[PDB]
DNA sequence: AACCCTAACCCTAACCCTAACCCTAACCCTAACCCTAACCCTAACCCTAACCCTAACCCTAACCCTAACCCTAACCCTAACCCTAACCCT
DNA sequence: GGGTTAGGGTTAGGGTTAGGGTTAGGGTTAGGGTTAGGGTTAGGGTTAGGGTTAGGGTTAGGGTTAGGGTTAGGGTTAGGGTTAGGGTTA
């Protein structure tokens, strides 16, 4: 039995933590995984293509953090790098 | 007699406030058939397939149409006209 | 006696009441006359390309069922990437 | 011992690189693995193409009296056709110009007849 | 220094095949190096996503035959398909 | 005496047949490093660069311009309006 | 960074013969501002985006690819400066 | 359709040069009256490209420069 | 130095613009005149009359003139020779 | 084998001797049939009349070969050209 | 069910043995590179503004078969009349 | 902003591998910077000629009326076409 | 995903006439253009000097990879918390 991955336990778990007895319907979590899906191939492939232009091929914190200001807009772009530093900072603080 | 204007703001907001389909489904598939029959024949379709053909389909209707009542709008002129399309098309770059 | 393909007369498939609820959605208020005629080419015509991709794509597969994860993946090389059906 | 194989281009009868593309298509990181006659029909493709778009450069250009192929004939060779236009419809040519489209509204349909001192 | 790659022969003797007396400026040779470097990311970019839609990881022929019919438009695909197939045939014969 | 209407096209001709640059240079650069210091100061700019710049610019005007002139002359009206841009920028999805 | 005597470097009759390439025979007045107004986004945003670009490759000079790309990025291939 | 091609030669009426002009225009006129010929009419404004001068340019056969 | 070579293209805008007769009204009355007097003899031509038939010639030459200039171009040839000319008219059924 | 030149005039000579059809029946029958659907549907055919669609379609096939064969020899070629044939429609009038 | 060849002949049959075997009845000696693709074009013409005249001459009489009777008032409008087989 | 009677889909546990997250050592491969010198960005100025700035005269152009008539606005008897379960297969 | 047999009720498709919405005609009185004139301010040479651009050994702090354990993670399964319609009340 191939199973395909979809992201639904993940999501009801934000879900539930931004919302207390709340959930997802049937093509909302279908909506979600495909703008899921979407997002990954965007913020990832412009990493690769900023590398490929520097002459390199890490793709590192770096990398994905300039590439929120190019996607995402002012406010938002901000608060994920704000986010993905101090994620970055306690996953190198304590393993 | 009592003055419309009314009934087509109520059929509006009737229309807005629900997510129903109107355009049918069997001619839709029969049409998208008959257009696959033309490259291509031996050719069968979904429910699924035809279902994103028909929500794609709305959604470009849809802008279409309100882009050709904003046009048509602008120029004190409540109804619209058949080169508004036209118009709306090639400053959106569909047509050149 | 018994065969039959198919005919063009499912090309007027747009009639003219039910093309007025249509664009009220929208905000359109008062339509035309030429307008059932040239949504009608227009619908044609888009679906003339949409249809020609996805063969294109169902070809690329060696498949001969036109999915909706097709559909979707032309849609989004068109650039209209639609959401809910497939993945 | 041994012969003295030739090139990969002259035995396909092209002449655009073969082993280039077969070499910046894998540094890329676009595929892991590169077909063999993948890239010589890619070479073909980009041959037929320069070759259809010199061609309507230098028809363009024997026009306007000038044998040298300019970036303003590139410019009218591209925009004056209907397979290449949609092609390269969002791409802008530095150092060009616009093709002259005037309307017929701005045409001087003014006539000094009729609009006249009154009516005779 | 390192030395840049450039399409300038092959476009040259292109030009004169196809054009006797003729040659290329300085903006434009420039101008057709952007504009194949352009392509060759387009085509080969359609190819790999077309190969891992259906789980497989193999360019060959049909992969870029198959692409010429999406970017390509309609007369300069069939042509380009042809002249790709007689390229691919005259390769296998010898 | 020349009747007006035929100066206007006939400048209109001249200069599209031409291909000459309308703009100045050193206003464009000084403009646009007044525009990159509002980000970060101590920056610089090349000739090529701000050359690709200003054609990008000048490309961008010659389109919004015809478009508003295409828009403007389908309203039985010779002349252009101020929400006329505004109206093109709707249309194609800058704002 | 000079004072706020640059953003008004579009003059008036520099800008009619700016349009008549185009097209257009007659423009109007607020124009002047508007096209300003929508030249000055624009620039914002590309500045915005090569500055972005010149982060990631940790440069303070702001080249013509990084503008191509950019460019490309948005929406509009640029032909001739680099490659 | 007459008419509409009057104003552009700066004039107010139907001269029968312009209903030449008017006729050998449109596509479902002209092959209507296709063997229809008129007055005082003229013909049409049509210039091959290969009659354009110079053409060849430069110089083909010369000899000293 | 400047007749030999010019004015080939300078004199083509004036006749196809303009709607008078090339061939004058002078010469063409003594050329019908004479050619009627074979078939039957005392006869005579209106005023009226003696323009419908200049009209006529002088648009059939136009056309004919036209089809040797098409048949020439396709040769790799600028000028129109005698042998084109019966060339033109084997193809429409005049001679033959 | 046979040196080219003689093998055609005897081919041409035999088939202007003779009076029989080269073209099938079934196929013109199906083509016809596929174009008056076109129009308008359910209709039939008969055999005379195919017979004499047939039999102009012949005459006119030969006159239009005949006329582009008159056309390509006279320009010191004795091979037609593509172009030829609508050189020889433009002369006729059939557009 | 019904059959897949739904082409009814795409302009087809009329190729090598019958394009060359027609032109050899006029004059034609040698074929070049193209010649071909647009003379089976050339021919649909002839019979797309021919037999419609024939269905509108029978659409008038309330009738559904084109018979020899019809099809020689729709050639003799062009100009091409044919003996023998129409009477 | 009846919220209710209807009422199935959103609903908290739980659960069995379980398949990916983490660990743990090796390496190993991926950025400054200090000499340097070369050419491109920028800094004062002269001229003088096309380019640009500022009134007068007036001939078309957009807008606000006036009457006017033909198309798109709103039921009514239908009764044909669009759904709504329920299996059944190829 | 197609293909069957009931059915039946909401949806689609035939007149109709009356009310306001483009269209057609006449100055109209405010609204851009230009050619005559002048006073520029941007288009070109000469430098030259500092302020950046542009290659090259050399680490040690930045990474990459073959091995387990294992906390976190992925298909099913109830019974309950508001969600859709139907008469009331408003």
């Amino acid at each position: 039995r191939s199973r395909k991955e979809s992201y639904s336990v993940y999501v009801y778990k934000v879900l539930k933590q931004v919302h207390p007895d709340t959930g997802i319907s049937s093509k909302a979590m279908g909506i979600m995984n495909s703008f899921v899906n979407d997002i990954f191939e965007r913020i990832a492939g412009e990493a690769s293509r900023l590398a490929h232009y520097n002459k390199r091929s890490t793709i590192t914190s770096r990398e994905i953090q300039t590439a929120v200001r190019l996607l995402l807009p002012g406010e938002l772009a901000k608060h994920a790098v704000s986010e993905g530093t101090k994620a970055v900072t306690k996953y190198t603080s304590a393993k | 007699r009592y003055r419309p204007g009314t009934v087509a703001l109520r059929e509006i907001r009737r229309y807005q406030k629900s997510t129903e389909l109107l355009i049918r489904k069997l001619p839709f598939q029969r049409l998208v058939r008959e257009i696959a029959q033309d490259f291509k024949t031996d050719l069968r379709f979904q429910s699924s397939a035809v279902m994103a053909l028909q929500e794609a389909c709305e959604a470009y209707l849809v802008g279409l149409f309100e882009d050709t009542n904003l046009c048509a709008i602008h120029a004190k002129r409540v109804t619209i006209m058949p080169k508004d399309i036209q118009l709306a098309r090639r400053i959106r770059g569909e047509r050149a | 006696k018994r065969h039959r393909k198919v005919l063009r007369d499912n090309i007027q498939g747009i009639t003219k009441p039910a093309i007025r609820r249509l664009a009220r959605r929208g905000g359109v208020k008062r339509i035309s006359g030429l307008i059932y005629e040239e949504t009608r080419g227009v619908l044609k015509v888009f679906l003339e390309n949409v249809i020609r991709d996805a063969v294109t794509y169902t070809e690329h597969a060696k498949r001969k069922t036109v999915t909706a994860m097709d559909v979707v993946y032309a849609l989004k090389r068109q650039g209209r990437t639609l959401y809910g059906f497939g993945g | 011992a041994r012969a003295k194989a030739k090139t990969r281009s002259s035995r396909a009868g092209l002449q655009f690189p073969v082993g280039r593309v077969h070499r910046l298509l894998r540094k890329g990181n676009y595929s892991e693995r590169v077909g063999a006659g993948a890239p010589v029909y890619l070479a073909a493709v980009l041959e037929y193409l320069t070759a259809e778009i010199l061609e309507l450069a230098g028809n363009a250009a024997r026009d306007n009296k000038k044998t040298r192929i300019i970036p303003r004939h590139l410019q009218l060779a591209i925009r004056n056709d209907e397979e290449l236009n949609k092609l390269l419809g969002r791409v802008t040519i530095a150092q060009g110009g616009v093709l002259p489209n005037i309307q017929a509204v701005l045409l001087p349909k003014k006539t000094e007849s009729h609009h006249k001192a009154k009516g005779k």
